[PDB]
RNA sequence: UUGACCUCAAAUCAGGUAGGAGUACCCGCUGAACUUAAGCAUAUCAAUAAGCGGAGGAAAAGAAACCAACCGGGAUUGCCUUAGUAACGGCGAGUGAAGCGGCAAAAGCUCAAAUUUGAAAUCUGGUACCUUCGGUGCCCGAGUUGUAAUUUGGAGAGGGCA
RNA sequence: UCUUUGUAAAGUGCCUUCGAAGAGUCGAGUUGUUUGGGAAUGCAGCUCUAAGUGGGUGGUAAAUUCCAUCUAAAGCUAAAU
């Protein structure tokens, strides 16, 4: 709030804290990122490296639906489970009723990796999955297939 | 015959002719709508006579 | 339905018999004024779409506009700015030769509600239509309630707001990706991209 | 006029945006004016339950259809496999769209069982006579609430096949990339024996 | 076609029963009436030809087809707007000249 | 000669209607520049201010010639998000939406294209009466170059059959 | 209350014949403006100017071939704002 700003500590500097010898003015470098290629150049090609171009391919009508896709990795796949219900999960680890796990209606698009997942077998529902993913899970003895 | 504007009744003698009916293009507009207690009739015709 | 014929014989504009009616309608549309009554529409089967009922109580007008671009009313010239508007010839309105023709109907018979407007004729250095008016103010119209919505407050000058169908067409109000801008009314949208929503509790 | 390590803030006030900012102080007043606008409503048309009664339906888009929310209306395919006609159903409160089409099987069982349990659960009140006394409820959609399909069991065993499901993946993947060149070639085969 | 079941591919999409619904009275707006084809023949039989629609019969039927074809996308808005032009004066050739 | 009709007139004709004010908001048109770019011309300010025209308690938009590519949604409007993102830009300064999602509110419809053809079944106006934001009777008109009923694509119409 | 109000209307299931649905308009070219809309977002001027299993849209111009979704060129309508 105002009564703490250094402001207050300022009354009685004649030039509040801005230099007698720099007179603080107006808008002396320019405005906004003025001058970006003439004298602010060290700047921007000291700490905004590759800031000036045309990288890359323009997308025409992006929609971010599209490239929807949320990672879930093995170790943050048994959250899923209610918490409830997890600890009678891992223990009495049985081919017969493995659990299922809708990593799709959790939010969650493709199945990462990360990996340690313990010797139980999980049936794992997603839209996408990845080498490494589908090897652990089938080392801890689950299976993994697809949905839409 | 004077029926303005004129393209209300400049395809009925190519209908007539289509469909075989005997058309007669005749003088007053006027005399069409005294046949039929109005003002103007701009066409008439018969579909069935006494014997 | 005669109409059914009119329509299609009428579509076909540049046959020979459509050319010659046009022919000679253009020159006593144009010894006639500007602006002057039709007796009786010269299209029915279009005013009759466009929901003209021959009941007393609708009025034709036909009005005739002047073709080409608005040259901008700057003297000598010459526009004060940056060059990118000095251009003063090749400007073109924003509003069709249809919307400009309703309007100056509407502003001669201001007792009239512009129903519609539909081009009629054209020649080198004029644009001829026939604007579709309803009197609100006659008993028969104010009745058949299927035509008394035109005498309710809101709608008078409708074609100086923009809201015939050639007014909707400039304003570009359609639905679709291509009106993303103009689909309530490009002033509204707008206003509505750059106001600073603040709210009691900050986001 | 930029200087040390700061990110780019692309702040977009060049305009005069002052005459165009929109403060909600009337936040809390128009909360109260539209819960009053709810009370006279449900007073003018008691007992009738302040709003309609919507369908379920399945999201759009590959990110939402994995949920179900309350759509327009039911579609006219929906209203007559429930036995009744499209206006019958506007005037006892159902929301009917027209221009929406039945083409799942599992949303059309849904909708055709919440209209069959909405018919079975209202009552409606003979145009002549004296009208039963009934009590307001004011929400038709909390007392028929929108709910998630059930997939399946929550536990069931392994049904292995060596898939390797990866590698199926790549292969769709691959046969959609390559299904014109693939196909093309074989047409090229095919005009040139 | 059913779907395959899979979030990628050539039928990505959740195994669903479907409908075949009832055919809209729509999709058939430019279905062409009786009542509709009687009245456009008379109008051709009375109206005649347009200006460039003899000139493209003149073409069509001295120069080549292709030839008349690049006037009518010219002419007209765009090359279906021509195929569909063209295609029909070959058929108003063919009418005109036999019988 | 006399009646029409068509168009065009006049009337201190009978009955009406428009103008102007206000303009905070709304609907269009026209439309700058200062400014920014450390210069300046494209750009920006800005599809803004000023000017003009037009309404209401709201207006506009509005029931897809839509969004999508999904297990599809389903008039319009507004808010939170999308997103300071896709994209635009001396690709510089800066500019920059929309679909989906949640919510508020939710309401759908009407013409023209059909012949009633076994009967213009329609409507204004004058006049008389009355129970008068009007009704009835009669009359003059308008209207067949088309007024009512019927259908508006979700359909619907016609023809039987119960 | 009813001599006002049933030579009444409305809804519904078959089967059949159909099923009309908007033109200087869409669209194309060029020009100017405008847009985030980029081989051109929208609008406007001029020239050209259609079809009816058509047309529009499907955010890279074009051709070939399919699919998907709507039905323009006529109109009205409360609330949330």
């Amino acid at each position: 709030p105002s009564r703490f700003t250094k402001t207050r500590k300022h009354r009685g500097h004649v030039s509040a804290g801005k230099g007698r010898i720099g007179k603080h003015r107006k808008h002396p470098g320019g405005r906004g990122m003025a001058g970006g290629q003439h004298h602010h150049r060290i700047n921007m090609d000291k700490y905004h490296p590759g800031y000036f171009g045309k990288v890359g391919m323009r997308y025409f009508h992006k929609q971010q639906a599209h490239f929807w896709k949320p990672v879930l990795n093995l170790d943050k796949l048994w959250t899923l489970i209610p918490e409830d219900k997890r600890d009678q999960y891992l223990k009495s680890a049985s081919k017969e009723t493995a659990p299922v796990i809708d990593t799709l209606a959790a939010g969650y698009g493709k199945i990462l990796g990360k990996g340690r997942i313990p010797n139980v077998p999980v049936i794992v529902k997603a839209r996408f999955v990845s080498k490494l993913a589908e090897e652990k899970i089938r080392a801890a003895g689950g299976v993994v297939e697809l949905i839409a | 015959n004077d029926v303005d504007p004129i393209e209300l009744v400049v395809f009925l003698p190519a209908l007539c002719k289509k469909m075989g009916v005997p058309y007669a293009i005749v003088k007053g507009k006027a005399r069409l709508g005294t046949l039929v207690n109005q003002k103007t009739s701009a066409v008439a015709a018969l579909t069935e006579v006494r014997a | 339905g005669a109409y059914k014929y009119l329509e299609e014989l009428q579509r076909k504009k540049q046959s020979d018999v459509l050319r010659f009616l046009q022919r000679v309608r253009v020159w006593e549309y144009r010894q006639k004024n500007v602006i002057h009554r039709a007796a009786r529409p010269t299209r029915p089967d279009k005013a009759r779409r466009l929901g003209y009922k021959a009941k007393q109580g609708f009025v034709i007008y036909r009005v005739r506009v002047r073709r080409g671009n608005r040259k901008r009313p700057v003297p000598k010239g010459a526009t004060y700015g940056k060059p990118t508007n000095q251009g003063v010839n090749e400007l073109k309105y924003q509003r069709s030769l249809r919307a400009t023709a309703e309007e100056r109907v509407g502003r001669r018979a201001a007792n009239l509600r512009v129903l519609n407007s539909y081009w009629v004729n054209q020649d080198s250095t004029y644009k001829y239509f026939e604007v579709i008016l309803v009197d609100p103010q006659h008993k028969a119209i104010r009745r058949d309630a299927r035509y008394n919505w035109i005498c309710d407050p809101v709608h008078k000058h409708r074609e100086a707001r923009g809201l015939t169908a050639t007014g909707k067409k400039s304003r570009g109000i359609n639905k679709g990706h291509k009106f993303n801008n103009t689909k309530a009314g490009r002033r509204k949208t707008w206003k509505r991209q750059n106001t600073l929503s603040l709210w009691r509790y900050r986001k | 006029a930029i200087s040390k390590n700061l990110p780019i803030l692309k702040n977009h006030f060049r305009k005069h945006w002052q005459e165009r900012v929109k403060v909600h102080f009337d936040q809390a007043g128009k909360k109260v004016s539209r819960r009053n606008a709810r009370a006279t409503r449900a007073a003018k048309i008691a007992p009738r339950p302040l709003d309609l009664l919507r369908p379920v339906v399945r999201a759009p888009t590959v990110k939402y259809n994995r949920k179900v929310r309350a759509g327009r209306g039911f579609t006219l395919a929906e209203v007559k496999a429930a036995g009744l006609t499209a206006a019958y159903a506007r005037t006892i409160g159902i929301a009917v769209d027209h221009r929406r089409q039945n083409r799942n099987q599992e949303i059309f069982d849904a909708n055709v069982q919440r209209l069959k349990e909405y018919q079975s659960k209202i009552i409606v009140f003979p145009r002549n006579g004296k009208a039963p006394e009934a009590e307001q409820v004011l929400s038709a959609a909390a007392t028929f609430p929108i709910a998630q399909p059930a997939t399946d069991v929550e536990a069931r065993a392994v049904q292995d096949n060596g898939e390797s499901a990866f590698r199926t993946l790549r292969l769709a993947r691959s046969e959609k990339k390559f299904r014109g060149i693939r196909e093309k070639r074989a047409r090229e085969k095919a005009e040139a024996e | 076609t059913v779907k395959t079941g899979i979030a990628i591919g050539l039928n990505k999409g959740k195994k669903v029963t479907s409908m075949t619904p009832a055919p809209k009275i729509s999709y058939k707006k430019g279905a062409a009436s009786n009542r509709t084809k009687f009245v456009r023949s008379l109008v051709r039989e009375i109206a005649g030809l347009s200006p460039y629609e003899r000139r493209l019969i003149d073409l069509i039927r001295n120069s080549g087809e292709k030839r008349a074809r690049k006037v009518a996308k010219k002419r007209l808005g765009s090359f279906t707007r021509a195929k569909a032009k063209v295609e029909e004066m070959n058929n108003i050739i063919a009418a005109s000249r036999r019988h």
